[PDB]
RNA sequence: CACGGGAAACAGCAGUGAUAAAAAUUAAGCCAUGAACGAAAGUUUGACUAAGUUAUAUUAAUUAGAGUUGGUAAAUCUCG
RNA sequence: ACAGGUUUGGUCCUGGCCUUUCUAUUAAUUCUUAAUAAAAUUACACAUGCAAGUAUCCGCGCCCCGGUGAGAAUGCCCU
């Protein structure tokens, strides 16, 4: 699923 | 409106006028009956042994609120009310 | 009232006929509401104790009438002669606890065959009538089951080795509790 | 409905009595017809009347009309291994198209009935729940078997109030 | 060869017995009543509608089984003594799949004393209505089917209604299915009702059990009064091929006569009452002869 | 029920576990009982696994597939 | 809803009103909710005896012996209740509680008999 | 979003302050079922089971008050 | 909707508002008992007790159950 909205969230990759 | 009902129920149409200007019979069919043929009225005098053309599609003219209540879109909350005896 | 022995007595009574005639109990009753339609549900009983609350329905105002599955000839008033359906209290106006008593009635009654009710022909439960399978007939005996001996040999009770005994003891020392033979083959009644 | 030639053709029995149940392997439908000439009679009645039914039956399957391109009606079909299934109307009437349709790439009507008969099986009747998916939403709604205690109370002895107060005293 | 009911002959000869009226057959039934629908037809149309009624009348008639008693089923799977007492009720697992038909399943009941034994026909019909409900069918037994109320519904003439209770009700080769057929036609014999079932599709069960009863006397006399010769004949026809090794039907082999004498030989050589039978007879013979 | 984070409480936070007594004539009888029964309930597993693979290349590649295969590309030709 | 892991398992769904308990035997993912989304229903079993003394259950056989073969875990009560049926052999726990039983009724005739004396 | 920062967490059960026209017990048990762990007897579980509280709904009975009475719309007189 | 009240000295037509039906919450007045279902102001701040342990050490499990509707036109169906 997806939307035309998608915001890049790239915290969640630094944390990981 | 009672001029209307009046007008309108002195212009209905019998069976037996209707067999008659159409020289054939007249079939009803029971729902209760099951399929059979019951006869209701004969056309006197000379009956015709062409059968009535089969159109396909029949052109008739159809009011909304017959088609609507058919299918069942009709969910007004006066429609089934329980009232009193008649 | 003194027709507790044959409720249908006062049906065929002259002051049935002489007072609602042909036509049923409900047919000269209205029922008093707020407007143009009238609510769904009627009173739920207007012989409250030992007072009649005002306007009764066609039953509560004339406590002659008993409502038992003996009589057919009022049953018969509150059921459709046509459609082959029970009218809903607001077609006639009675009180909604003896419209309870009239549906229960109504049903008893056509289950000891008083009333007519449509029958539908209904077609055979099975397609093919075979008792040979063996779902139905009897299987041939297990050779375990012919001989008494339990279907498994280990549903029965055997005696422990005593060095399996002394080992358990030894890793479970401390904590142990006393142990127990046999059980009884059949236990007795108190 | 009161707009329209025909309004017949606009309710749910219309389209749902037109039986041409295409096989899985049809993807694409292409109708060519002329708006003059008797010779294209077939193939506007067809496209006037049953081709609603066939779309309606057929929810997946592309349907695309184009006018006045060919001067012989046409009826082009895309299967799905690139098939292409041409046919040539240029006198048959409304119900000889439909026939055609039908025996070419129609399915068969015993097909259509074991297709049916294999998908009643999906509500068992020996299952419970809700009512829209099951018949019964209880055990209680069985005949022998102990009512619900919401109609019938049950019994003093088997209620657990009664049955924590003789263990406690 | 022992004679079935679902030979040709039998069934042949049944059918053109029992009639057709399609007045009484499609009788308006007391359910939800819906506006007629009407259409023009011309007279050829009129008999096509009138012989699709005939066909859907022959399968409206199609008669219920009839069988002998079922075996009671008496099988133990396994018995388990060790579970003598741990449970004081008794569980019912009854195998439950679309594809399995009913006659194959497996009702095995697990009883107190520890035996997995199969269920017994009584409880096995009823396990399979709870998990494969149908309409017409109560889970326990009515009150309908007392003998108290066997009289009410036969003192209002209800005995086409009661066999069609009972065949939906039990199972056609159930011991309650046959007692309860077997009364009811033995108290239309008793008060001459068999005007009742004419059209009705039961006719065959009770011409087949009067013609294993060797009682056609009662059936013999009420079909000459109703003028239906052609019919009558054919019974007594039957009654030769359930019982050859007969003196009746050696009369037949003997004599080799035809139409009404045929009645005139059992007349004379089985029937119980004869007398009635050849004064009717000769009643409907001086009778056709003065109408003709 | 409690989550990964949350601290355990302050009562319960001595004591580990108590485990009950050991009959040794009943323990043994029934750890024996459970060998037997592990391993008839496995045997019957491993019969209802073969029974599935078999169902299973049936409906794919069954002697039956092959002729509704072959049927249905006969008649469209 | 999507879990970590969990395995198949076939167990009872509580169902009924209070005093009235009512199990379906489901078929369901393990992290799901017991009154939770199943994959199918198998049969149901009525905990409380009617009028003919009888306890019913339900078993869907051919599909039972399906799941059991694609690898799904069975809980303890439908372990019980299928040895019960003779799908399977009787639950070990099974007959040791029966012994159990015994033992105990066999010290309560013995306590009862010797306070008479 | 959460490396970090603000900052120091009941949107788990019960309960409290504030706030709102909105008002359940700071209770019992793992006997059933479900989940976790153990080979196993088994253990934990405010999920749940059985209870406490409230006319919020439905039923039965042991229970009698409220509203309305110009018209639409069932129903009144005497005084102020 | 089977419709009803209301424009005007008055009739017809067009056109609003409202009545009559059912469900929920709060409030007023009133209240005897039992059973079942349900329990709902607030993503505001929270005292105290409890909600994840099991197990011959390893390991496995630890918003999984449960809670809420803040957020997002989010989505539903489907590959
Ligand atoms: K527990
Ligand atoms: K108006
Ligand atoms: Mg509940
Ligand atoms: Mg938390
Ligand atoms: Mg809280
Ligand atoms: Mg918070
Ligand atoms: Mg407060
Ligand atoms: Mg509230
Ligand atoms: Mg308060
Ligand atoms: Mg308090
Ligand atoms: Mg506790
Ligand atoms: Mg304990
Ligand atoms: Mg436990
Ligand atoms: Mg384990
Ligand atoms: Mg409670
Ligand atoms: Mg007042
Ligand atoms: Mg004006
Ligand atoms: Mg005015
Ligand atoms: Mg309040
Ligand atoms: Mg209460
Ligand atoms: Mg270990
Ligand atoms: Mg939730
Ligand atoms: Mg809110
Ligand atoms: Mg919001
Ligand atoms: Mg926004
Ligand atoms: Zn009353």
């Amino acid at each position: 699923m997806a939307r035309k909205k998608v915001r890049p969230r790239l915290i969640a990759e630094l944390a990981r | 409106l009672t001029r209307g009902l009046f007008l309108g129920l002195s212009r209905q149409e019998t069976h037996q006028q209707l067999a008659d200007k159409k020289s054939l019979h007249v079939v009803e069919f029971r729902e209760e009956c099951g399929p059979l043929p019951i006869v209701v009225a004969s056309p006197q005098g000379a009956l015709r042994k062409d059968p009535e053309p089969e159109d396909e599609v029949p052109d008739i003219t159809l009011d909304w609120e017959d088609v609507k209540a058919a299918q069942g879109m009709k969910r007004s909350v006066w429609s089934g009310l329980k009232r009193a005896a008649t | 009232s003194p027709y507790k022995d044959e409720p249908w007595k006062y049906l065929d009574s002259e002051e049935y006929q002489n007072r609602y005639g042909s036509r049923p109990v409900w047919a000269d009753y209205r029922r008093n509401h707020k407007g143009g339609i009238p609510p769904q549900r009627t009173r739920k009983m207007c012989i409250r104790g030992n007072k009649v609350a005002g306007n009764p329905c066609p039953i509560c105002r004339d406590q002659k009438l008993h409502v038992d599955f003996r009589n057919v000839k009022l049953l018969e008033q509150f059921v459709c002669a046509h459609t082959g359906i029970i009218f809903h209290a607001p077609y006639t106006g009675v009180c909604m606890k003896q419209h309870k008593k009239l549906t229960q009635a109504i049903q008893k009654a056509r289950d000891h065959g008083l009333l007519r009710y449509h029958i539908p022909q209904v077609e055979p439960r099975d397609l093919d009538f075979s008792t040979t399978h063996g779902a139905v007939s009897s299987t041939p005996p297990a050779p375990t089951l012919v001989s008494g001996d339990p279907w498994y040999p280990w549903y029965s009770w055997k005696q422990p080795p005593e060095r399996e005994l002394s080992r358990l003891r030894r890793l479970y020392q401390g904590r142990l509790r006393e142990e127990s033979g046999p059980p009884p083959e059949l236990m007795p009644e108190v | 409905p009161m707009k329209g030639r025909f309004p017949i053709r606009r309710t749910l029995q219309y389209l749902g009595q037109g039986d041409v149940v295409f096989k899985d392997s049809v993807k694409v439908m292409t109708v060519n017809y002329n708006t003059h000439g008797e010779l294209g009679e077939g193939a506007r009645k067809f496209v006037f009347f049953n081709i609603p039914q066939i779309q309606y039956k057929n929810p997946w399957v592309q349907i695309t009309m184009f006018k006045n391109m060919t001067p012989s009606p046409f009826l082009r079909f895309y299967l799905d291994s690139g098939e292409q299934v041409l046919v040539d109307v240029e006198s048959k009437s409304n119900k000889e198209i439909v026939e055609h349709i039908r025996k070419i790439l129609g399915k068969n009507e015993e097909t259509l009935e074991k297709e049916e008969q294999e998908k009643k099986q999906l509500s068992h009747p020996a299952h419970f729940g809700p009512r829209k998916y099951c018949l019964r939403e209880c055990m209680c709604e069985v005949e022998g078997q102990v009512p619900c205690p919401g109609l019938v109370p049950l019994p003093k002895e088997m209620t657990g109030k009664y049955k924590a107060a003789l263990k406690a005293t | 060869r022992k004679p079935t009911f679902m030979d040709e002959e039998v069934q042949n000869i049944l059918i053109k017995m029992t009639g057709l009226d399609l007045q009484k057959i499609f009788k308006p039934a007391l359910q939800e009543l819906k506006p007629p629908t009407y259409k023009l037809m011309t007279q050829a149309q009129l008999e096509e509608a009138t012989k699709q009624a005939v066909e859907a009348a022959k399968v409206r008639l199609k008669m219920p089984p009839v069988l002998e008693e079922r075996a009671p089923i008496n099988d133990v799977l396994a018995e388990d003594k060790i579970l003598e007492g741990t449970e004081t009720a008794k569980y019912v697992f009854t195998d439950i799949s679309y594809s399995i038909p009913h006659r194959e399943r497996f009702i095995v009941v697990r009883e107190p004393s520890g035996t997995l034994r199969k269920a017994s026909w009584e409880e096995r019909d009823r396990m399979i209505q709870v998990y494969f409900p149908r309409e017409g069918r109560r889970i326990l037994t009515p009150v309908i089917f007392k003998e108290e109320n066997l009289q009410t519904m036969y003192s209002q003439d209800q005995h086409v209604d009661v066999l069609n209770l009972c065949v939906a009700q039990f199972e056609p080769d159930s011991a309650e299915y046959i007692k309860i057929h077997h009364h009811t036609y033995e108290d239309i014999d008793k008060c001459g009702k068999y005007d009742l079932l004419r059209s009705t599709r039961h006719f065959g069960g009770m011409a087949w059990y009067f013609v294993n009863k060797k009682k056609i006397d009662g059936l013999l006399i009420d079909q000459i009064q109703r003028d239906l010769v052609s019919d009558a004949t054919s019974l007594v026809h039957l009654y030769h091929i359930l019982h050859p090794d007969g003196q009746s039907a050696q009369e037949a082999k003997k004599q080799g006569a035809e139409g009404l004498h045929l009645i005139k030989v059992f007349a004379k050589t089985e029937a119980q009452k004869g007398a009635y039978i050849e004064l009717t007879l000769q009643a409907y013979q001086e009778a056709f002869i003065t109408h003709s | 029920r409690k989550t990964r984070h949350d601290p355990p409480a302050k009562s319960k936070a001595g004591r580990v576990a108590t485990p009950p007594a050991v009959d040794p004539t009943e323990f043994f009888v029934l750890t024996e009982r459970y060998r037997q029964y592990r391993q008839t309930v496995r045997a019957l597993r491993l019969e209802f696994m073969s029974e599935v693979r078999k169902k299973l290349h049936e409906a794919r590649a069954g002697v039956q597939a092959e002729r509704k295969a072959q049927e249905d590309a006969a008649e469209h030709r | 809803r999507a879990y970590r892991g969990g395995h198949l398992t076939i167990r009872l769904a509580l169902g009924g009103c209070t005093n009235r308990p009512f199990y379906r035997i489901v078929a369901a993912h393990s992290k799901c909710p017991r009154d939770g989304r199943f994959v199918e229903q198998l049969g149901s079993y009525d905990p409380l005896p009617n009028s003919h003394g009888e306890k019913l259950v339900a078993l869907n056989f051919d599909r039972i012996r399906h799941w059991i073969g694609c690898g799904a875990h069975l809980s303890k009560p439908v372990e019980k209740l299928l040895g019960l049926s003779g799908f399977y052999p009787l639950h070990p726990m099974m007959i040791t509680n029966a012994e159990r039983l015994r033992r105990k009724r066999a010290r309560e005739v013995l306590l009862a008999s010797q306070k008479t004396d």
